């Protein structure tokens, strides 16, 4: 079959464009010495809108650490986050807020503007000779016309125009911006807390940390594999019954490709223990806060990830699902936390879970994503809720940043 | 008659079956395994011993070694029973020949790293056990003579201990060579592996320290010393070197990392700054999907030693 | 005796153990840190974690006694048998040492750690809590009741341990659960004891990288164990007749419990020298040994075994193990009181005594009784040594003379003169000399046991050495005429030797006597 | 017996002679007897040993004869000391520890007449080298008419017998592993080649462990043990031996399989006209079961107990029906 080894070539052609795309890159860390406490560069200062939406030209000065907007719903809550995963670049169809970019677009208005403020002063700072101690992103969103941008700084000296710069400085800050879960919508964190089976649990936090893909590659890649060796056998009795350049190229690219099928599943069996490792050792740190003590267990004989819990009635750990409405919240609220953790994020935004939670519940599980997430400087976290945080008593906690919405 | 080879194995696994100092079966499958790495150099490592070890005369000095006269703890001094030893072995070099060491390979006590001898293929020689080849060594101690003497069984004993075969085939309790090292001064140990070994090759580096972990310090305070190191500091030459290893994309020397976490310069913790610059500059290369395993491996580790309070 | 048994700051004592120590901040992240690499079956991890901060530190890292059980499972997964399953779960053997390998170095470096208890080096609190996960392991490996052929409980309520959901590493069953099986225990020792002497390659790989090591772990701890059930345990003040009842309960009493048999002596004595040089007598009945993991006893194509040991390696090796063996024995025996016996082991101390001296004194290749007999150190086994040298020693006078000479050596250790006085007695007697019934035919096994004779003498002199020193060898006439009269068994000998029988000189014991306290052959050259 | 020889370990120390005396019932099927009619129903077999003497001397009725006598009397009872299956000792349950399947194709092909087996594997090689002739000549095509004819009606005999002997073993093996709550069967499995037959054993006992010829060491020993003693049982009532014996089997496996054992062998005593076992007991088990059919002996001596010789009571050992009436 000339189709598998077309289908190898390809493959083998596809793997040296990546493999000369590895070896383009260099270092970009300089280790300035200076001084921990402090949080690095990159996080978002401000945000501000002009006619983006429904609401006006705004400005919202975001926090270092946690954020907690309390812009009310139907008041333009998501337009923060819509705004945001929009202005550092990402896919319309990802975002899937809004039908189309022109929607966007506050109606009896041509252009909408988005401009964000990423912070250079603190270390880690992307070129902080060129840009200064600020990064300003703003994209136009234009009726007529391409949706135009510049990558300008405090003094307004657009540096560039381009999008590839957005991607470098985003990658540079560690943004992922195409990883769906950093930046939760609320279809998105209902389908992630309200799950229930195991297997789902499994394909949510395998999906989410980027896991799954790397799998399904390596399986296809596998399954070429095979039908190019069965197809180079049957090509070395038909070169037998007989061609030579076609068998060392076809050769030559099975075991290239055997090679790099070896490599890439060692590489994908440290990258699944270290991230399922972290991702274990947060739960279980999570869980101490309600005086628990549990685990994470990924099984690959039944492709499903499965939780256990003791608490303090039992002396056995249960099942998580042999447990109440409260406690399995509180475990999948925990888990969120814990796929978040892995994946080491710049940035995280998140819309209103106070629906998936019931009274004292949703008190705890407030509690328990601040607790968490003050603490880290390196991921700065926006979360977007309805609900008066004001009035839980846990707001005099130092490095929560509440921003509550006047306008109604 | 076109094709006439199989990948490269044909010639590797031939060449390595033609010098395989191993009279038995070697079955077609080892050969395979071994020749078919080209990820890791599990097996390309450092061999002292290179011949079969007179296995007849080695038994005589033990049957003589185990009952004796004074069947008492052999002492420094009073020339370490040698009514017998230099009747059977009267030189030093004469042990390491019945050890299975060659006689040019004992004349010149180094690594050569220009014949790639740090990299060579399992010979499949037999040894003779670590312990009473460590006892026969100590018999030709002799702190009472010149200096040149206790330098050669010093390198000696280091290249010894160094082997791939003498390493995996070692003692839990390293009694013996402890005993050894407490023989010599520690400083004068550094130096004189450091004249064995490459100052960059930080796999023995890794392996000593895995035999003697409380050497660490002193290892550093001799490949990063403050005196030679200008006015930069021990910490400044530790990031230069990581600097160099990832520039030159060197990432198994990158890997042996193992050997700088927990001295007193680069300690374990989630609070330091060096391992959070060595995280930030793995997760720039690592791609996760073409790549070498050394940077997964550096990811893991990395990670791992950052979480160790 | 040492802080290990008579340290008990930090403990808190438990119903289910007394050793129980509660879990600080930095032991709890550890705990939890390494039960979660090995639920990923990271093993390799899990080891350079313990590994990377040993010796490197003043502070202690604490193993999990649910990861010594992993260890412990661990170790026999011995690479010549499972060089497949080892190389696809570490395809980069980052180590280059194999992961049973490292695991057990790990255990033995513990194990020496806890051994001796330097307060110095670490803090007190990391040493009692590494003493409490090595008894919890122990106590989980209790035996099952002997055979002739519950799950698991977490003391810790801190942290899921890694073994709650499981009960194989990488195809091997836990340790623990493989030997509570009712006759898997005896099963191992016997199987380790036999194959230590084995010349087949498997079957000796078998035993040198596996078992052997795992046995002399495993009864340390359990020595370890012994001493602090005896310390701690029990309550003291006692009627001497709880006590035996609180010893039935020991550790030890427990160990050899599976070991009981139908006569205890006897089945004992066959166990330990199993697969040694004397001949079997009354016909025994051979005791049967299978592989406990699997295809231990097969050796896989990747793996070519490229080691060679000597037999005096070997033999030295074994009857090291044998004597570990019979002395846990001996201290589970010298603790019963006088007049009273243990209810569940049915073990008196003179039955094993009189039966090791029969298997001894049997033994026609001199190399094992001397390595049998020969010792490092002393003062570590000088409490049942010199009883197995005097009952050796009454049993060859026995079989050689028809007059059986009572010999008190043991507690003539405390007096010099009286032990030279017996040992004239003896020598005159003609029982240590050699004896003039003996036909020129069988002269072989005469020397034979002249030499086994000469060795438990050696033996019992080395003690008395030890015992009071070289202070009156010449300065009491009596010691001197025990050196004369050695001397005159030394002319009864030569007179055979003159009598050519054999070429071989017969074994003659003035050389070493001299070396050690005879003054260089008394005068005979010094002046 | 397939076990060590020693004559004087049941000679009493002191004693000249030790004598054992054994009676049986006598049919009319068995020749070679002395002092005793075919219409008599005892026969008394006497084995005296002696330091002194060395010869083979037993006792019929208390009449001096040779050992053959007795061993062709024990043969025409149908009843063999040398074969395994009749009786068990440790060396032979060692022996049936790691047993193949050819040693089972080869004590089913000798407990029925092991001739057909041979004429078979003689048709087959005629078979196979006619064959060979056949694609030589590819006189020869008068040829492989005759043979096959021959080697169809040779298998067209052989077939029905061992296939319902094969039946009638495994439904005797499915009753007997039924306690165990295991399904088992004794399979002949039949490739072309006659030689190449070999015997398949099913195994439920444990879950874990697949199905899979019996071996001690993938397997636990008590399983395989209950295993192969149940085997033995099912080709007890098809056999002529009169009577079956088993050392070392009551000596404890894991106190599970070992009780699972006992209550098949109860269910077996339950059937009537079945074989006496002497069982051995060498560990004691706790709570053993103890049917009505059968009786427990004991032969511990207690020190308040007098001796047996001055006691006439105490002279029987483990026995109750003894002190009754008739």
């Amino acid at each position: 079959i000339e189709q598998v080894d077309d289908e190898l070539l390809s493959l083998t052609a596809q793997q040296e464009n990546e493999e000369q795309q590895q070896q383009r890159k260099r270092r970009r860390h300089q280790f300035a010495p200076m001084t921990l406490e402090e949080s690095p560069s990159g996080y978002i200062k401000k945000v501000i809108l002009r006619n983006f939406m429904c609401h006006e030209h705004f400005e919202l000065e975001l926090g270092s650490r946690l954020n907690f907007i309390v812009g009310n719903n139907g008041s333009g809550k998501s337009a923060i986050l819509t705004a945001i995963t929009i202005g550092l670049g990402a896919k319309a169809s990802e975002t899937n807020r809004g039908s189309s970019l022109k929607d966007l677009i506050r109606e009896g208005c041509y252009s909408a503007k988005i401009i964000l403020h990423l912070d250079n002063s603190k270390y880690g700072a992307y070129q902080q000779g060129i840009f200064g101690n600020e990064i300003i992103v703003e994209r136009i969103i234009k009726r007529d016309g391409p949706a135009s941008f510049s990558l300008r700084s405090e003094n307004g000296k657009e540096i560039s125009n381009k999008k590839k710069d957005i991607q470098t400085v985003v990658d540079y800050f560690s943004v992922p911006v195409s990883n769906p879960m950093c930046f939760l919508s609320q279809d998105a964190a209902r389908s992630f807390l309200t799950a229930s089976t195991s297997q789902d649990k499994y394909s949510h936090f395998m999906k989410g940390t980027l896991l799954q893909e790397i799998t399904e590659n390596l399986l296809y890649a596998s399954a070429i594999h095979d039908s190019a060796q069965e197809n180079m056998a049957l090509h070395l009795e038909n070169l037998k019954s007989l061609g030579q350049k076609k068998y060392m190229e076809i050769d030559e690219a099975l075991n290239r490709l055997h090679n790099s099928l070896k490599a890439r599943d060692q590489n994908y069996k440290n990258a699944e223990k270290g991230t399922c490792f972290d991702a274990d050792m947060d739960f279980r740190a999570s869980l101490k806060v309600r005086k628990f003590s549990g685990n994470l267990s990924f099984i690959k004989d039944t492709k499903s990830l499965e939780i256990y819990i003791l608490t303090t009635n039992d002396e056995k750990a249960r099942n998580v699902d042999t447990l109440s409405g409260g406690e399995k919240s509180f475990s999948q609220m925990a888990l969120l936390l814990a796929t978040w953790k892995p994946m080491r994020s710049r940035i995280i935004a998140l819309d209103e879970f106070d629906v998936f939670m019931d009274q004292v519940n949703r008190k705890i599980g407030t509690t328990l994503i601040v607790k968490k997430l003050k603490d880290i400087a390196r991921t700065q976290t926006i979360i977007i809720t309805p609900q008066d945080i004001g009035k839980i008593a846990d707001i005099d906690s130092s490095g929560v940043s509440i921003h509550r919405m006047r306008d109604p | 008659n076109k094709s006439i080879v199989i990948t490269s194995n044909t010639v590797a696994k031939s060449e390595l079956q033609k010098s395989i100092k191993f009279s038995g079966s070697i079955p077609e499958i080892y050969l395979d395994v071994v020749t078919k790495e080209t990820i890791s150099d599990k097996y390309k490592d450092w061999h002292f011993i290179s011949k079969n070890c007179h296995y007849e005369q080695l038994m005589d000095l033990e049957m003589k070694d185990t009952a004796y006269s004074f069947l008492f703890g052999s002492s420094r001094s009073q020339g370490k029973v040698p009514e017998f030893v230099h009747l059977k072995c009267p030189s030093i070099t004469n042990l390491l020949v019945l050890f299975g060491v060659n006689q040019e390979k004992c004349n010149s006590l180094k690594i050569n790293y220009e014949k790639k001898e740090n990299s060579r293929y399992d010979n499949l020689c037999t040894i003779f056990p670590v312990n009473k080849m460590l006892k026969f060594l100590m018999y030709f101690y002799s702190d009472d003579d010149n200096d040149d003497v206790r330098e050669f069984f010093l390198k000696a004993f280091i290249c010894l201990i160094l082997d791939r075969k003498v390493f995996n085939a070692m003692e839990s309790d390293h009694r013996l060579c402890f005993k050894v090292l407490e023989l010599f001064n520690e400083a004068h140990f550094i130096n004189s592996y450091f004249e064995i070994v490459d100052k960059n090759d930080f796999f023995l580096h890794y392996r000593l320290l895995q035999i003697f972990p409380h050497l660490q310090s002193a290892l550093l305070r001799r490949r990063f010393s403050e005196k030679q190191g200008r006015t930069e500091t021990i910490q400044q030459n530790i990031i230069k070197e990581f600097n160099e290893f990832f520039d030159c994309k060197n990432y198994k020397n990158l890997l042996y990392i193992l050997t700088m976490y927990g001295s007193k310069f680069i300690p374990f913790g989630p609070k330091c700054q060096v391992t959070e610059y060595f995280k930030d500059c793995i997760l720039d290369i690592s791609n996760e999907t073409t790549n070498d395993v050394e940077i997964s491996i550096l990811k893991g580790i990395l990670n791992l030693f950052s979480k160790i309070r | 005796d040492g802080a290990l048994i008579n340290s008990v700051l930090y403990v808190s004592p438990r119903n289910g153990a007394h050793y129980f120590v509660e879990l600080t901040e930095k032991h709890l992240l550890a705990f939890e840190m390494l039960n979660s690499m090995c639920l990923l079956e990271n093993y390799d991890h899990v080891l350079l974690f313990l590994e990377c901060q040993f010796g490197k530190s003043h502070n202690l890292a604490v193993i999990p006694f649910d990861i010594i059980l992993v260890l412990f499972t661990l170790s026999t997964l011995s690479e010549y048998y499972k060089e497949p399953i080892l190389r696809a779960n570490d395809p980069y053997n980052t180590s280059r040492e194999t992961l049973s390998r490292r695991a057990l170095k790990l255990l033995q470096k513990y194990l020496a750690i806890l051994k001796e208890f330097d307060s110095e080096q670490y803090n007190l609190y990391d040493l009692e809590l590494l003493r409490c996960q090595f008894f919890l392991a122990i106590d989980t490996l209790t035996p099952k009741k002997q055979k002739w052929g519950k799950t698991f409980k977490n003391p810790y309520r801190s942290y899921i341990s890694c073994l709650e959901q499981r009960n194989t590493i990488l195809g091997n069953r836990l340790l623990n659960l493989k030997l509570n099986e009712p006759g898997e225990f005896i099963n191992m020792i016997l199987w380790t004891l036999s194959n230590s002497l084995q010349e087949s390659t498997p079957l000796f790989l078998s035993s040198h990288e596996i078992w052997m090591p795992l046995l002399e772990i495993l009864i340390d701890l359990f020595s370890c164990r012994q001493d602090y059930f005896i310390q701690h345990e029990v309550a003291q003040n006692v009627s001497k007749s709880l006590f035996v009842q609180r010893l039935s309960e020991s550790p030890l009493a427990v160990f050899f419990e599976s070991l009981n048999t139908r006569n205890f002596a006897n089945r004992f004595s066959e166990y330990v020298f199993l697969n040694c040089d004397y001949k079997l007598p009354s016909d025994n009945y051979a005791t049967p040994v299978h592989p406990v993991y699997n295809g231990e006893n097969t050796i896989v194509d990747t793996y070519i075994p490229t080691i060679k040991c000597s037999p005096l390696y070997k033999s030295q090796k074994s009857l090291a193990l044998r004597r570990k063996l019979i002395g846990s024995c001996f201290k589970l025996l010298l603790r019963v009181p006088d007049g009273h016996r243990l209810i569940t082991p049915r073990i008196v101390a003179d039955d094993v005594i009189q039966g090791i001296s029969r298997t001894l004194a049997s033994f026609n290749d001199i190399l094992q009784f001397k390595k049998f007999f020969m010792t490092e150190n002393l003062s570590q086994e000088s409490y049942f040594i010199p009883l197995l040298a005097e009952g050796t020693l009454s049993e060859i006078l026995k079989d050689t003379q028809e007059c059986v000479v009572i010999l008190t050596l043991v507690e003539n250790l405390s007096d010099g003169v009286s032990f030279c006085n017996e040992v004239i007695g003896l020598v005159k007697s003609k029982c240590f000399a050699f004896t003039e019934q003996c036909s020129q035919a069988s002269y072989e096994e005469a020397v034979l046991n002249i030499e086994k004779c000469d060795v438990c003498l050696l033996v019992l002199l080395r003690y008395l050495l030890h015992l009071i020193g070289t202070e009156a060898i010449l300065d009491a006439k009596e010691q001197l005429e025990m050196l004369h009269a050695i001397e005159k068994n030394d002319s009864g000998r030569r007179q055979w030797a003159k009598a050519l029988n054999l070429g071989n000189d017969p074994p003659l014991l003035y050389p070493i006597v001299s070396q050690m306290f005879g003054v260089h052959d008394k005068s005979v050259i010094i002046e | 017996i397939g076990r060590s020889k020693k004559v004087e370990d049941f000679i009493k120390n002191g004693q000249d002679v030790s004598k054992i005396e054994i009676t049986l019932k006598n049919s009319p099927n068995v020749t070679d007897i002395e002092y005793i009619d075919a219409r008599d129903e005892t026969i008394k077999i006497t084995r005296i040993i002696t330091r002194s003497k060395r010869r083979s001397d037993y006792l019929i009725n208390d009449y001096q004869v040779s050992e053959s006598v007795v061993k062709t009397l024990v043969a025409q009872l149908n009843i063999q000391l040398d074969n395994l299956c009749q009786f068990l000792s440790q060396e032979r349950v060692e022996e049936f520890a790691r047993l193949k399947s050819v040693k089972l194709l080869v004590e089913t092909i000798r407990s029925i007449d092991a001739s057909l087996l041979d004429v078979l594997d003689e048709l087959r090689e005629l078979q196979g080298n006619e064959q060979s002739l056949q694609k030589d000549l590819d006189q020869q095509s008068k040829d492989l008419e005759t043979i096959k004819a021959k080697l169809k009606e040779d298998h067209a005999v052989l077939e029905p017998k061992l296939d319902d002997i094969v039946s009638k073993i495994s439904a005797r093996f499915a009753r007997l592993f039924n306690n165990v709550g295991s399904a088992g069967a004794v399979r002949l499995e039949k490739p072309k080649d006659y030689a190449e037959w070999k015997i398949e054993i099913m195994v439920k006992f444990r879950d874990n462990a697949p199905l899979k010829k019996l071996d001690s060491h993938t397997q636990s020993g008590g399983e395989r043990a209950v295993s192969t003693v149940l085997y033995m049982i099912a080709l007890q009532e098809f056999t002529s031996a009169p009577f079956r014996v088993v050392d070392e089997i009551n000596q404890g496996m894991d106190s599970r399989n070992e009780r699972i054992v006992h209550k098949a062998m109860v269910e077996n005593a339950c059937a009537e006209n079945t074989s006496q076992y002497f069982l051995i007991t060498p560990k004691l088990l706790t709570g053993l079961h103890y049917h009505e059919k059968m009786r427990i002996h004991c032969v511990m001596a207690g020190s308040w107990i007098p001796n047996p010789s001055e006691d006439p009571k105490m002279i029987h050992f483990g026995e109750t029906s003894n002190y009754s009436f008739d």
